């Protein structure tokens, strides 16, 4: 979380197994799988997602459990910055090109 | 296809021997034996780098640093006769280079060459890390010339030689036109400091110029 | 900081109110036998966040039947006609550093209300709005509902001398979060969920808020309940 | 709190990032014999502040050659045609608590940059302004000179992932400082400092800055590099 | 006379053709985990009584996937996208003692049926129709469906050589009951129950059933199926 050190709210972050549906509410958000990432006191939290496989995937998706509380001085609007990596160890077989290049 | 269950632990393809070391066509060149006695055409010339095809080199830009030992096999074809015999010279970095398919550079002692004639196994030459450095740098960001002059980015370090290709035979009674494709294939690779990938196309075989790419591809919204 | 988790939902927190100094517990007989469910259950069911603004004047929740649309909690209230439970309620505020108020947590165990008019009764949809929580008012109102006029909140009593029940306050000077564990006070072990209000979770705001021209103009509430230690009766045969 | 001292150079500073794990440390022949200088050299050489608005798109500077006006330092550059150091870099912010935004401090050895209008060069002036620093544009450019469009930073390569580099993130929100320890990435033991830039320190803001009609319209960002186990080669006789 | 109780199923039985000499087992890594049921799904799930007349050609049931309304077992296929079970499959008869007559209890791993009409293809509603059974024919068929011919049951092989799968004879002069336990025969560990029928339990009668005028025209077939050891993939995060 990439805003002020005044700014206070809570997120809910859900992650959908590969099978099921996104969600559409917040409340059937809550009932799935969820953290609700308090940023007053953390500003940074840390998922780690299995079953990543190919040879219909999850989905993390991010609610407003609460808006972003601000006081006069700081400003209102903020940014959340995103990262990825291999969570613990990760395997991998079957050498081939690259698509991107043409 | 389907999502299966791709249940196994392994990252032995994932090495950079097994990752970099495999073999790679990277210069397809034609070449006379008759004709045009003081001509360009009746040999080859590749001079040696990574920097051939953008898939190659791509991988190699993954790292900065690497040192390998490189160990080419050339296949040679033909068209239109006795039976050929070909020669590919490797002349290393500090080494004379032909000027005509009839130099006296070809009699170089210093220069090492395969006499591969027409019908066998494709000829095999191998060259150890030459450069003058510790390793082989992908990038440089520097000037060849003191007091930031011309050329950048080129270091004489990461100079490998060059491969001139030709037949043996004096002449012929036709015209017979033969295609040569050489293999550069890494071995004993060792890569140090990693490097993000590449993300723009590739402009030109000798500097890093680019056009401003998107980073990725776009969707509708944020939330789709 | 200490982050909680339960089942597949993970809080983040920041000292707890064990209501009448007990801990939720199992009812520990061949004729009549309990079903521990121990899975799910227990998970925490955020409710949706209540705006709190300078003219709020309270809310209340009636509870076990608030989480009757919460997941296998809400499921097990239909298949089961006996149960009870044990509710760790999280209360957090996530307010700022200018926001100014204080808050009474109190869960009342048997919070008969009383109708706006009396000589009649309410039609039973005015006490409970499953999940979301039907507000206070600052005044006397008429018609067939609750008489939700704060300084009488529900019963007839004064709301200032409301803190006898397990209650917290959370002072926005000082702290944010407010926990309290209500170890299912009823006079018989086991009753049904549906028909049966255990307690009334109402969070009422003393110390109105306050804030100048430009904080946000409200502070969100945001409600947790775990139902801990349920327990219901048994489908199988003997 | 910690008030470091080296040589006759104090900062303030309020954890480290080594770069690639290890140290810088010395070479260790008569046939070439190192000079270390260790006087001098390892003090701090503060460069000028730089001014983050809101707009602001990076900043990148090239070492070693950065510092070649920069004391004793850039004066053994002009001596000795061969060289190698540690630069320890610190990069404050000294933002307020008000002030919000997210910087990436990454050092980038190698950084061969693109010209703007490829089949063309640039004209060597353009990589480097000794100590002022040669910022991003937030669109891409032309002319002779680099494609410093962020996305792209220099070398072709999307801007998100630079982090593969000895990185550290200035999160406004949590932390002010960074230190990056950067042990001589090189292909030969020694090379000359003129010619070759052996890293390129760039900062570049991801989550712009913002604040409101109050406060300061810009966040100064000091830049301090101390060149640790300097050596040089020999100018005496065998 | 034994009988066997699961969950909250209890069926009375009267020896077990363990498939493959194997007993279904459970898998045994924090890159994908699996998950165990237990609860319920292990109880008996008796599908409905099949009619045997004297002109009845045979039946096929294609599992997993025929108890896909059946309980929590056709409720977690729904749930989770990969998952493993045994399927203990008992089969009564409860003929009489003047009734004779003769069945083919067999199961048939990956029992890959022909269309009737090759080609083309059929529309994928003709090889289950969940609980009921699709019945063989005694001739040859056509349309868009699968070639439901007995002398070449669904495969274009002999029904008579169908004996080298887990397989149990009802002679009704002997024996009644069959019972067979089928170790999730596959070649990936875990594997979508929608997609792919894992087996097809066909119950075909080689001799066919005979009586007098005054004996009841049918004999009901109770099948009966008890999936253990089921369990699916993970949906919590790690």
């Amino acid at each position: 979380f990439c805003g002020s050190a005044m700014a206070t709210g809570k997120l809910l972050i859900s992650y959908s197994p590969p099978g099921a549906s996104v969600p559409t509410s917040r409340k059937d958000a809550m009932l799935g799988t969820h953290i609700v990432w308090d940023i007053g006191l953390q500003s940074s939290c840390v998922l780690c997602v299995p079953w990543i496989s190919q040879s219909s995937a999850g989905y993390i998706t991010c609610w407003y459990q609460t808006n972003i509380v601000v006081p006069p001085g700081a400003p209102t609007s903020c940014d959340v910055l995103c990262f990825a990596s291999a969570c613990n160890d990760f395997s991998v077989r079957l050498l081939r090109d690259t698509p991107f290049m043409a | 296809q389907t999502r299966h269950v791709v249940n196994f632990h392994s990252r032995s393809e994932s090495t950079i021997e097994n990752f970099m070391g495999r073999a790679a066509c990277v210069f397809m060149d034609q070449y006379k034996i008759n004709g045009e006695e003081t001509s360009t055409d009746r040999f080859a010339v590749w001079t040696i780098n990574i920097r051939e095809m953008a898939q190659l080199r791509r991988k190699c830009e993954m790292f900065t640093y690497m040192r390998f030992d490189i160990e080419m096999t050339m296949v040679i074809t033909s068209c239109q006769m006795p039976v050929l015999t070909h020669q590919i010279m490797y002349v290393p970095p500090g080494g004379p280079i032909p000027a005509k398919v009839d130099g006296y550079e070809w009699q170089t002692s210093t220069n090492p060459s395969v006499f591969w004639t027409e019908g066998n196994a494709p000829p095999r030459i191998s060259i150890p890390f030459i450069s003058v450095g510790n390793a082989y740098s992908s990038f440089y960001d520097g000037w060849s010339h003191f007091t930031q002059d011309g050329t950048y980015g080129y270091t004489t370090l990461n100079a490998m030689g060059k491969l001139y290709i030709r037949h043996v035979n004096r002449s012929s009674p036709h015209q017979i036109t033969s295609t040569i494709r050489v293999y550069f294939k890494p071995k004993h690779i060792k890569a140090w400091v990693p490097r993000p990938p590449r993300l723009c196309p590739y402009i030109n075989k000798r500097d890093v110029n680019f056009v401003v790419t998107e980073i990725t591809d776009s969707r509708t919204s944020i939330t789709d | 900081v200490r982050s909680m988790t339960l089942g597949n939902s993970t809080i983040t927190t920041q000292n707890v109110v064990v209501g009448y100094g007990e801990w939720p517990s199992y009812l520990s007989t061949a004729e009549d036998q309990p079903t521990q469910p121990d899975v799910a259950t227990c998970r925490f069911y955020t409710l949706e966040s209540v705006q709190w603004e300078k003219t709020s004047p309270g809310w209340w929740w009636k509870f076990p039947e608030a989480l009757k649309n919460m997941g296998l909690f809400g499921q097990n209230m239909h298949y089961h006609y006996l149960g009870r439970a044990g509710y760790t309620i999280h209360v957090q505020c996530n307010a700022s550093k200018f926001h100014q108020g204080c808050l009474l947590v109190v869960c009342v165990p048997e919070a008969e209300m009383g109708c706006a008019d009396t000589d009649t009764t309410f039609p039973a949809t005015e006490l409970t709005t499953e999940d979301t929580p039907h507000v206070f008012t600052s005044d006397s109102i008429t018609g067939k509902k609750v008489q939700a006029a704060v300084c009488n909140a529900g019963m007839g009593v004064g709301v200032g001398n409301l803190t006898i029940f397990p209650h917290q306050w959370i002072n926005l000077r000082t702290n944010n979060s407010a926990t309290i564990v209500i170890p299912y006070i009823n006079s018989v072990p086991m009753d049904n969920m549906f028909r049966h209000y255990n307690f009334t979770l109402m969070i009422i705001p003393f110390a109105p808020l306050n804030f100048t021209d430009g904080a946000t103009a409200y502070v969100p509430i945001t409600v947790t309940i775990a139902p801990m230690y349920a327990e219901y009766n048994g489908l199988r045969l003997a």
